[PDB]
Parts: C-alpha cells; structure tokens; sequence
C-alpha cells in the first residue's frame, strides 16, 4: 500500500514534508525494496527519469538499487548493511528484525535459487559474499522462518531447491484459503443456530 | 475396578459385588455403561445361584447405555424381577415399551391368526398382564380404559366393563372411541367384537 | 444531608427501574403461557443476568410481597430466608393480581423463576445454606410438575443450582441429583436439560479431577447438537481439555478451535483466557506453532508473556532458560492444571524442533541436528529420529550409514484430489442450512 | 473376623497353599459387612486395611507367579478399594509405590489415559518427592523423547518396591516396538545392525526377528519389502463418493 | 526474467529445461475468485450482524 | 387426471374439514387453472354444511380468479 | 448478558505498556535476539579477512 | 397421553416441515406462472 | 378420545407432508 | 470450492436472513 501511493512525484513543495526531495526518494527506494524483486521494476521505477536522476545525485542509492536490479550480491550484501545501519540512523526503524536486510534477501535468494535446482553451498557462498558457515546458517535460519523453497543436503552440502510448478503452487494456494474459507464458514455456521 | 470382584471365580464375591450396583445405578454410571462384558460374563454363569438378579442389573446396565429395549429384554429373562417395583420412572418406560411390543405383536397376530405366530412369551405376556390389571385396580377408570385401548387386548374392554364400572359413562365413552377413533376394521374387530356382544 | 438524601433516592429510584424489570419479566411470562411460546420464555432468561448485577433485598421483599397477593408456599419460605432491610420510606402500589388473577393458582413457570432468582440473590449476596434451600425447593417444585414447557425451564435451573451446590461443595452430593434429572430428562426427551446436567457433571469431575471417569461417562453419552450455544461451548471445551489430558490432540486442537469460536467474543473472559492457554501449551506439544495474532488479546498480555518465551524456546530447543521460568511464573500453570504437560512440552521440545529441522533440511546429519538440539549425542539423535518416524509425525527415515532422508515427489492421483474429498461437506453443510429454514419458516 | 492379618505374609509366603487360606480371608474377614460407606465405624477402617495389605500382598504373589487374569483382577481391585479416598487415614507407604508399579505396567499394556488421569488426581505426588512413583513417569518421559537403551540402564533399577520384573515386561514392549520401528520406512537393517547396536545380541529374539517378521536376511542384512508402489489407479472409491455427493444434493 | 523456462542443476553442471503449461490459469483465477468473492462479504456482513 | 384427482379428494377428507384446507395451499394456487378448479370443488364438496371458518377465507380469492 | 466469570478470569496485573502498541503484525521470526545484520557482516568480512 | 403427546410432536414436526414445503411449492408456481405469462 | 385424534391427525399431516413433498422434483 | 461452498454460503446468507427476519417478527409483533 505504500509504494502504491507513494511513487508519485508530486510534491507539494520542493523541498519540505519529509525534509526533502532526497530523503523523500529515500523512502521511495527503501519502500520498493521492502515491495518487490526484480518483475518489470526495470519499466516500473527504473526507467522513471526523475528516479535515474536523483540516484545520480546519490551514488552509493543507486549503488545497491543497481546491485539489487543486477543481482550481484557480492556488492549487494554490503550495499545492504549499508542499508540497514542508515535505517538504523532513521525513526523509521520499525522492522528492526523483520524487513531491513532478512525480507530483501529473502527476495534475492528465491530470485536466486529459482532458475536453479542444486546450486551448492560453497560456491553460492563466494558468489554472495564470504564465509561459508554464514550462508549456510543463514539458509537454515531461514528455510525454518518459511521462505526459501528449498531443502540442504548436509551430508553433500547442497541446496536442493522445491520450486512447485505454477499448477503446484497455485494449486498450494487454494487450499490454503480452502482451510481459511472452511475456518471462515465453520464460524459462520456457529453464528447461525443459537 | 469392582469388576474383578465379579471376575474371581467365588460366588459369594461375585454376589457381593453384585448386591449394591441397583442402589449405586442413580449414581455411577460410566463405571457401569463400560462393565458390560462383566455382567455379560455373570449372565452366561448362569451356575451362580444370582442370575435373575445378575440379569435385573444386566437392564440396569442397558438402562446406562440408554438401550431400553435391550434392557426390558434382559429383565425378561430374569423374569419374576422384571415387576420388582411398580412405582419409577424407568419403570413406568420399560412397561410403555413392553406394551407397544404386546400392541404390535396382538396386531400382527391377528391379521395372521391362523397359526404360525410370533411366539407370545410367558414372561412378556405376564407382566404385560400384570401391569395393566394394576392400571385397571388403581381405580382410576378415567384412564383405565384410556390405557386399557393403548394395550390393544381383544379381551381388555369386556375386563374393564366387567369390573367396577366406575364413571358408568364409559360405556358411552368407548361407544365414541370406537365409532370414530377407531375404524381401521382390521384390526378394530377386537373392540368391535366386544361391543357388539355388551350393547 | 442533601447529597446524601439525592443519592438515596437515585438508588432507590434504580431499584424501582430493577423492579419493573422484575414486573416486565412476569409479563413475559403472562404472555408466554398465553401463547405458549418458549423462545420468549429464552429472551427473558437472556436479559435476566443483565440487570442481575444490581438488586437490593428491599426491592425484593416489594415484588415477592407484590406477586403473591395470594397466600402461597413461595411467599411463606421467602419471609424468613430473604431478609429484607429496615424501614424504607420508599413504598410502591402492590396490587397487580384482583379478583381472578389472584383467584387463579400460581403459574409453576413463574414458580421456577423466583425460586432460580432467588438463589441468584442468595449467592449474590454470599449466602449458602438459603441458596441451597431454595434450589431444593425449585428441583423439588419441577420435579412435583409434570408440564412440557418447564423442563426448558430445568434446563438452567438445574444448571445454577450445581453451580451454587459447587461453592457449596457439595458439587459431590449434587451428582444424584444430577443423574436424577438426567433420567427424567431422557424420558421427556429434555436435550437442554441433558446438556446442562452434564456440563455440571463434567465441571465436578474436573474439580476433582474424576478424568478417567469423565472420559468413560463421554466415550458413551451423546450430547445433542441443537443446545444452547453456552451449554455446547461449556462442554466442547471440557471435552477437548481431556482429550489434551488424554493425549487425544489433533482432536484436543479441533475442540479447543471451536470452542474459542463458539463462545461469544464480547464476553467469556474468563473461557478465554483458559482457551489461550489451553491451545498454546497443546500446540506448542504439537509443534504447531502458536498464532501470533492471539497474542493481541488486550486481556492476556502477562499471561502470554511467559508462554511467548515458552514458544521461542520452543523453537529454539534450549532447555535452562525456559525452565528458569516455570521456576519464576509456574503457579499459575499448576492452577490451570498443564503444569505435568508443562514438563512434557519442556522435555518433548527437542521433539518438535526435530520435526521442524527436518522439513527444513533434505539430507541432515545425526550429528549436526544433535549439536542443534544440544543432545551431544551420535546415538540419541538417532533414536530420535527413529522415533519421530514411528510416530510418523514426519518422513524422516533412518540409513545408518549417514543419516539419509527422503525428500519429496511430485503431485500423484490422489494428492490433488484429497482437498475434495475433505471438503465436499459444503454442500451437507448446505443441507443442514436449508432444513434449519425449512424448521424456521413458520409464517405466523 | 480379623485373624492372622499378616501372620505368614510378612517373613515370606511362596508355597500354593496360601492362597486357601487367602480365599478363607476373602469369605470371611473380607465379606464382613462392606467395604463402600466408610462413614464412621473404625472398624471398618481397620477392615479396608486389611483389605489394602491382602491386596498388596496379592500384588506382590501375582508379579512373582506371571499370572495375568489374577494379577489383572488384584489391580483392578487394589483401584476400586483405593477409590474410597480417606485422608485422616495414614497414605504414602503403600500408595505411591504400587500405584507407580500399576501404572507402569498398564503403559506396557498400551493405556495413557489412566496414567495422567491418575497423575492428575496427584499433584505433588509424582513431582515433588516420591521417587517410588515418578520412576515410571520417568521412564515412560525418557521412552517418549529420545531414549532406547538409555531406557534400558534407567530401568536397571527400581526404586518403588524393587520387583524388576515390570522393567523386563516394558522391555518386551520395547522389543516390539522396535520392532515395529524397523518394520517403518526404514531403508535397510544389517544383521550387525538389529543385533548389536539395539539390543539382543545372540539370543532367542534373533531367531524370532527372523522368522516371524518379514525383511527377509540377504547377505547379513535385512531389506524393505514392497510397501510404496506408483499404484496405477482405477479410481473407484473416488466415483463412489462422486456418486455420493451426487446423491445428497439430488433431493432435498 | 521468465524469458526462458528451466532448472540450473549445478550439481549436475546441467539446466533441466521444461515446457511450461500455461493453460493452467484457470488455477490462478479461481483463487482471485475465491479471494474476491468471500473476504468482502463473510466478513463485513457477519460481523455487522453480529447477534442473530 | 389433475383436475380430478384435486377434486374429487373432499370426499374422502370432509372427515377432516379442518385439512381440507391445509392440503389445498398449493392446489388452489397452482398454475392449472382445471387444478384450482378442483381444489375450489374439493373444499367445496367437503364442507357440506360447515362454517369452517378457514375454507371460506382461503375460497375468496378464488372467487374473482381470472381464468372463467 | 453475562461475562462468564465461572471460568478462571486472570486479569493480566501488568497494566503497564502495551510491547506492540503499534498495529505492527509480528512473526516468529521477528522477535529473535541478535545483533541484526550489519555487525554479523563485519564479523564475517573480519574473519573472512577483509 | 404421554404418548399422546409424542404423536403430538411428531406432528409438530410434520407441520413445520410441511410449511416450508407447501410454501416453495406454491412460490415456484407462480414463478412457472409468471413466465408462462 | 384425543388419543386416536392425534394419532390420525398424525397420520393425515405425516402422509401430506411426504405427499406434497413429492413435488419439489 | 466454488459450486459447493457456493450454494452453502449462499443457502446460509438465506437463513440468516430469515432468521433475523423471525427473530424481529417475534420481538416486534407485540
């Protein structure tokens, strides 16, 4: 709901509200983030001329929204606690644990791990940042929160991914709002007769 | 467990486990609705010198587990117990559903009369007997013959006008029942019979 | 004095408010027994407890002295058993029976209702022995009476006298009396009664924890469907708290579910805070992970604290830090009684963290999921897994070579079509909506 | 009427001959008057004594003979005399104790729901003290999280009123349940693998592992039989419930 | 960018290339029905009558 | 067979004219004209000398039907 | 109407602060204790070496 | 008359059901009448 | 006397009842 | 899904309505 109303580059002054234009394109980048991957953002908020112009004005902005767009997470995951320390400085800090850095690479890890099945632990690692352990602790960490469509394979060290096929998926989907719906009516039901 | 008690093999054990389950049956109920086997295992000993009163409290029992019919029918088989009080609640329910068996049974056995009956039990047709000649000497004949007609007897209404008619009005009561109430002729040949042979 | 004088007669004038609510309620009945109508005689035991709250010994002195213009055993045992206050200079026109109203014998309906509302008062005012006596007297009353209609009426009377008979604590003795209705109530075929004498009984056995009684007595006593949706939430929680106990728990989750949604969410405080714990410790057993959105109840937030670092340790498998707390805040636990499944959860958490380590991993070391779960322990992970699979909680299998599990197929004959099969019950829900409008449709 | 309340049960009793005299103590002195009011009458309570010492004693006779139908009949009488709970009455002693041993082998009898409502009626007595009585809920707590033969050393000893006879009897529900275990999804068992590491090295169980059971012995291993099949389905019983779903909106 | 339809199997040094089924929205769209024809009504209408 | 048979029922239920119009709600009404002619004759013929009270209520309307 | 006081009605006797006062939506995730990100990261770039 | 009334609510029932019943039946043909129309 | 009444009042509504039933389809 | 929880929504929107509809009749007749 905020990005939604919020790419809008109307402003009722130049440079008033939220303490600026720049703070207010801020906002905006941090908010997309928070929104979504990589779909058609490229004619989204990339090709909004104004947006090119003001990550010109702040390179180390377009530094990691660029990094994010071409999915280079050697210099993502620095871009992104880069990120998370400016957030910090911030009042609206309000997904202290949730969505700073874990919800947008949750995002960049199923955009990674899909269009791939066994992409293995050691050189995923490399591939994003150091520290081999750390992805695979963070993997576990969270494959236990609930995204990252993937299992490990300790014993070989690989990330066997399970992506459902778009009839699977979807189909996951619907009966969850099956058992939501059945909840639903179940309580309506209990409404009913009394 | 007190069905052990019941389970060894003394018989004086077994009669003392069974003496207070009828003055325990208002209380405890789900100790007794799952004792089933056990006093399935008491009616089959039928060497212990307490079946009758094994079987009284196998419909003690049913009347836990809510099967009533199974429970006149146990106290059936127990026979001179079955009409150990005349006076409850669960008593005034066996005899309603003993005397919509003996209504059925007369019925059927009177449209098939010629021979080949369903066997008219010694042991139901005495304490169907029984408790309507009691319904009859309560000297209440304003519903005597109102339960009397439910009974279905063929002899019943000839009993009731021939003991104390009380409220002579009756006769013209009956008169009515059977003029308007009943005319399925089939089976209103009984009432019918009757009161042609008094009017 | 005139502050004083003003607020006297504030709360007298209230009092009068209670007593045309008393004389509005005796209308009901008057035009209940006029057309024989039950569901009425329903919205009147409902705004009863509402004004319940407020009444005052004085005001009802004035309408037992008011309804029983003719002499009758109801007034003769309320003149020593309520005691009224002293002189009150506030008086009220009592004559409502004249002539054939009070030559017409008293309606047993109305005898039932001041006989109930009076150990209400008695209760409300902390009495015990008046409050059992007048019970005796209303049971007593509707035993004598063999009318259809007040059997409906039974059905809370019977309720309210066990509740009394449980601070009384002969909520032991009242079982005769309980099963004695119970009988009476199946041969007049009083659903509502039944209902309610066995929510009564189920509370006694729970107050003394008769649980093996309890499970014996349900396993073989059918509850009627169509109850009072409080009766059925009563029992429908009482039946899942030992199903928990029992260890019965995905139909302990199924009862405790619908037990919360019956139960009326403006009210029940109380019912629920017992079904927030009851589905965090149950659950947490299960591995099921709590709802975070329950932990927005306004009414429960100490309570859940606890139980929240319950959960994360839960999750999380360490042992030290969440039995420091049961050390800490426990009591309360023992009083709702899970204080043995307490132990349980804090010794089966390595149990649930098993399950969810292994639906996030496809092939995980012994070793690794016991330096995990701290079990240290080559031989015990894998008898842990062994036993996670005889429990078939999860598909973890054994290869004791290194721990190999299998992972997941794609979609069989079956796998798209068990949803249907476990929810085509749409349409006897259907069914059962339309024969209810088909009950429901009386046009005058 | 009260005669020789303990005389030769105390010291030692394994001759077969007392158990006349036992059954000349159940017409007599157990057939007294009752054993159900318990008002008053001290003499009564003297008599449920008794009762609860014959009981224990017949307890103790049963284990040691293996006889189920008596041993299951003096439990179930130890519970119905024991239902009649009177606490100015001294406890402890014989209670705990026996009931952790009746208990215990009701859950080799495969029963929970008397085990915790039975803790349930016992608050303090199971977690507080009484090491007599939480020994089973010990073992059963170990048995249920993570240990086989950590279960096995914890059952090397009893604590209640000695008796190991009720480990050995849980042991034999082990082994099938075990059993039972390696009867699951399992992908293989060597030979090595369900004699050594579990239990029974060697013994009669190997014989029966091998021939009651299926996973037939190939080369010192034992292996899954045919339990998951793609199942080329005719699909009836999903047609039977169409045809059922059918029928239930086709009226009404 | 869904230019392509396949599976990097790094550990196999491969990419398992699939033909997509694209007839399958009916999948999707059901859901937007359920979603879009229970949430709006269930919810608004039985909680605005709450007693009943 | 629909006229007749909505018709020719009063005889048998004139034992029972206070039902002869409570099985009449839907005959009266009923889209056949000859089937609310027989359910008007039924009543009709049922209460020969009644005042019923209930089948003159329910015959008022089928006084001024449109179908002659 | 009644409130069903029968039930054990344990108030919660803080009444002190409200942890969520915020319409913010928590996870299971959410509340776990760490030193977020940006210092774990250092850490693994120090041991890493750079 | 205890059974009486059993058969008394026995019909009860059978009234309130048949209500229903002869109401839609009487509903759906003045819907088959209206579209004759 | 309102025996019989009521059980042929019974018969008659219980009979109607199935009868004009018999319509729905 | 969509046939079957269909008709019963739809089914129970009817009742409910009615049964608001009787329980006003009765508290209002009067």
């Amino acid at each position: 709901q905020a990005a939604e109303l919020f790419l809008d580059t109307v402003s009722t002054f130049t440079s008033y509200e939220l303490m600026d234009y720049k703070t207010f394109v801020t906002y905006t980048v941090y908010v997309s983030m928070i929104a979504l991957e990589r779909p058609d953002l490229r004619e989204k908020v990339i090709k909004g001329a104004e947006i090119l112009e003001v990550l010109h004005s702040l390179p180390a902005v377009r530094q990691y929204l660029f990094s994010l767009y071409e999915c280079r997470y050697s210099v993502f995951f620095q871009s992104l606690a880069v990120v998370e320390q400016e957030m910090k400085k911030d009042w609206l800090f309000a997904p202290h644990y949730r969505y700073y850095v874990r919800e947008m690479r949750i995002h960049a890890y199923s955009q990674l791990l899909e269009s791939y099945r066994s992409l293995t632990l050691g050189y995923m690692a490399e591939a994003f940042g150091v520290g081999v352990e750390f992805i695979d602790q963070e993997l576990s960490r969270f494959i236990a929160a609930g995204r990252l469509h993937c299992k490990i394979d300790k014993v070989n060290e690989i990330v066997e991914t399970n992506r459902p096929d778009s009839k699977n998926w979807q189909y996951q989907e619907t009966i969850k709002k099956g058992d939501l719906l059945l909840n639903r009516v179940q309580k309506l039901s209990r409404v009913i007769n009394m | 467990g007190i069905i052990s008690l019941l389970d060894e093999d003394e018989p004086q054990l077994k009669e003392f486990a069974l003496h207070k389950l009828n003055a325990v049956v208002n209380d405890f109920w789900a100790e007794i609705s799952e004792s089933v086997d056990k006093i399935e295992v008491l009616y089959e000993d039928e060497g212990f010198r307490s079946r009758q009163f094994a079987a009284l409290v196998a419909s003690k029992v049913f009347y836990h587990l809510g099967a009533f019919e199974e429970s006149l029918n146990y106290a059936l088989g127990a026979g001179d117990l079955f009409n150990v009080n005349d006076n409850s609640e669960y008593v005034e329910t066996i005899i309603a559903k003993c005397i919509d068996h003996y209504t059925k049974q007369c019925v059927e056995n009177a449209d098939l009369p010629e021979g080949e009956k369903k066997p008219i039990d010694q042991r139901l047709e005495g304490i169907v007997n029984k408790m309507f000649q009691r319904c009859l000497d309560d000297h209440k004949y304003k519903q005597a013959i109102g339960i009397a007609l439910e009974t279905r007897r063929l002899d019943v209404f000839e009993k009731t006008i021939l003991e104390s008619n009380d409220v002579p009005g009756m006769l013209a009561y009956s008169l009515k029942l059977c003029m308007s109430l009943m005319q399925n002729k089939q089976f209103r040949n009984k009432v019918l019979r009757v009161l042609v042979k008094i009017y | 004095k005139t502050a004083a004088a003003a607020a006297e007669h504030s709360q007298r004038e209230l009092d009068t408010v209670t007593l045309e609510d008393i004389k509005e309620h005796v209308k009901q009945l008057e035009k209940a027994v006029s057309g024989k109508e039950p569901r009425f005689v329903l919205r009147a035991l409902r705004m009863l407890p509402s004004t319940s709250r407020r009444l005052n010994h004085y005001v009802l002195y004035k309408a037992v002295q008011g309804f029983f213009t003719s002499n009758n055993a109801t007034r003769d045992f309320l003149l020593p058993f309520l005691e009224e206050p002293m002189d009150t200079e506030a008086d009220l026109q009592f004559r409502p029976r004249t002539g054939k109203a009070a030559s017409t014998p008293l309606l047993p309906e109305v005898e039932a209702y001041l006989q109930l509302l009076v150990v209400i008062f008695m209760m409300n005012s902390k009495r015990y022995k008046e409050a059992q006596k007048i019970s005796d007297d209303l049971m007593q009353k509707i035993s004598t009476q063999n009318r259809r209609a007040l059997d409906l009426v039974a059905a809370k009377c019977y309720y309210y006298h066990a509740r009394v008979y449980e601070f009384l604590d002969k909520l032991d003795v009242v079982r005769s009396f309980l099963h004695a209705r119970l009988r009476t109530a199946t041969l007049r075929h009083d659903a509502d009664g039944q209902a309610t004498l066995l929510n009564l009984l189920l509370r006694n056995y729970l107050h003394y924890s008769l649980y093996d009684q309890a499970e014996k007595l349900v396993s073989k006593s059918v509850f009627p469907e169509q109850a009072n949706n409080n009766e059925w939430a009563r029992y429908l929680y009482y039946t899942g708290r030992i199903k928990a106990i029992q260890l019965e728990y995905s139909e302990a989750r199924r009862t405790m579910t619908n037990a919360l949604r019956k139960a009326p969410q403006h009210t029940a405080v109380g019912f629920k805070q017992t079904v927030h714990k009851l589905l965090i410790v149950v659950e947490l057993l299960l591995g099921e992970i709590p709802d975070r959105l329950q932990f927005r109840q306004p009414s429960l937030k100490r309570s859940l604290m606890p139980y929240f670092l319950l959960t994360q340790a839960v999750r999380t498998g360490n042992l030290a830090k969440f039995n420091q707390v049961l050390d800490q805040f426990g009591e309360k636990f023992q009083a709702d009684g899970t204080y043995t499944l307490i132990i349980r959860l804090r010794h089966n958490v390595i149990k649930t963290g098993v399950r969810m380590i292994s639906l996030s991993y496809s092939r995980i070391s012994l070793a690794d999921i016991a330096q995990k779960l701290q079990l240290d322990s080559p031989e015990d992970a894998e008898f842990i897994v062994a036993k996670a699979i005889r429990d078939g909680v999860i598909e973890a299998s054994i290869n004791h070579e290194k721990g190999y599990v299998q992972s997941k197929e794609m979609i069989d004959i079956y796998s798209t079509r068990e949803p249907q099969l476990a929810f085509h019950q749409r349409i006897s829900f259907c069914l059962d909506i339309h024969n209810m409008s088909v009950k429901a449709m009386r046009f005058p | 009427m009260y005669e020789q309340l303990k005389g030769e049960w105390n010291r030692k009793s394994p001759n077969l001959s007392k158990c006349g005299e036992e059954l000349g103590r159940l017409k007599l002195v157990l057939l007294e008057l009752n054993f159900l009011p318990t008002t008053g009458t001290k003499l009564t309570k003297q008599q449920l004594i008794l009762a609860r010492d014959i009981l224990e004693i017949g307890a103790q006779w049963s284990i040691l003979r293996k006889d189920i139908p008596s041993f299951e009949r003096y439990m179930a009488q130890l519970k119905c005399y024991y239902f009649d709970y009177k606490e100015q009455l001294p406890e402890s002693a014989y209670m705990h104790q026996l009931l952790g041993l009746n208990l215990l082998f009701l859950l080799s009898q495969n029963r929970v729901a008397e085990f915790h409502t039975e803790l349930e009626r016992l608050p303090a007595k199971d977690i507080q003290t009484n090491v007599y009585i939480k020994h089973p809920v010990s073992l059963e707590q170990y048995l249920m999280e993570g240990s086989y033969n950590k279960v096995f050393l914890a059952k090397g000893n009893i604590p209640a009123e000695s008796y190991t006879f009720f480990i050995d009897i849980l042991l034999d529900t082990i082994r099938d349940e075990i059993a039972g275990c390696i009867e699951k999804a399992y992908e293989k068992i060597l030979f090595t693998e369900a004699t050594r590491i579990l239990f029974f090295n060697t013994p009669k169980k190997m014989t029966d592992y091998a021939k009651k059971r299926g996973w037939v012995l190939g080369p010192n291993n034992y292996y899954s039989f045919a339990s998951q099949q793609q199942k080329p389905e005719d699909t009836t019983i999903p047609s039977t419930e169409l045809a059922k779903q059918v029928i239930e909106y086709a009226r009404q | 960018d869904k230019k392509f339809h396949g599976i990097l199997d790094q550990g196999e040094g491969v990419l398992i290339i699939f033909d997509e089924p694209p007839v399958d929205k009916t999948y999707e769209a059901a859901l937007e029905t359920i979603q879009n024809m229970s949430k709006v009504v269930d919810s608004l209408y039985n909680k605005a009558k709450k007693l009943t | 067979v629909r006229r007749a048979a909505v018709e020719s029922l009063g005889f048998i239920l004139f034992r029972t004219p206070e039902q002869c119009p409570s099985v009449v709600s839907l005959l009266s009404e009923s889209y056949n004209p000859h089937v609310r002619y027989g359910a008007a004759m039924a009543l009709g013929i049922c209460c020969a000398g009644t005042g019923n009270k209930e089948a003159i209520n329910l015959l008022e309307p089928m006084t001024n039907d449109p179908v002659n | 109407d009644d409130e069903f006081e029968e039930f054990p009605a344990e108030d919660w006797a803080g009444l002190d602060e409200d942890e969520d006062a915020h319409v913010w939506e928590d996870n299971w995730d959410d509340d776990n204790v760490e030193d977020d990100f940006s210092n774990q990261l250092r850490a693994e770039l120090e041991k890493h070496g750079y | 008359q205890y059974y009486l009334s059993k058969i008394e609510e026995l019909q009860l029932i059978v009234n309130d059901k048949s209500q229903n019943l002869r109401r839609l039946q009487a509903q759906r043909n003045e819907l088959n009448a209206k579209v004759r129309l | 006397k309102l025996q019989q009444e009521l059980e042929f009042l019974e018969v008659q509504e219980e009979y109607i009842k199935d009868e004009q039933k018999n319509l729905k389809k | 899904y969509l046939a079957s929880l269909i008709r019963s929504v739809v089914a129970l929107h009817n009742l409910i309505n009615n049964k608001i509809a009787n329980r006003d009749a009765e508290k209002k007749e009067g």
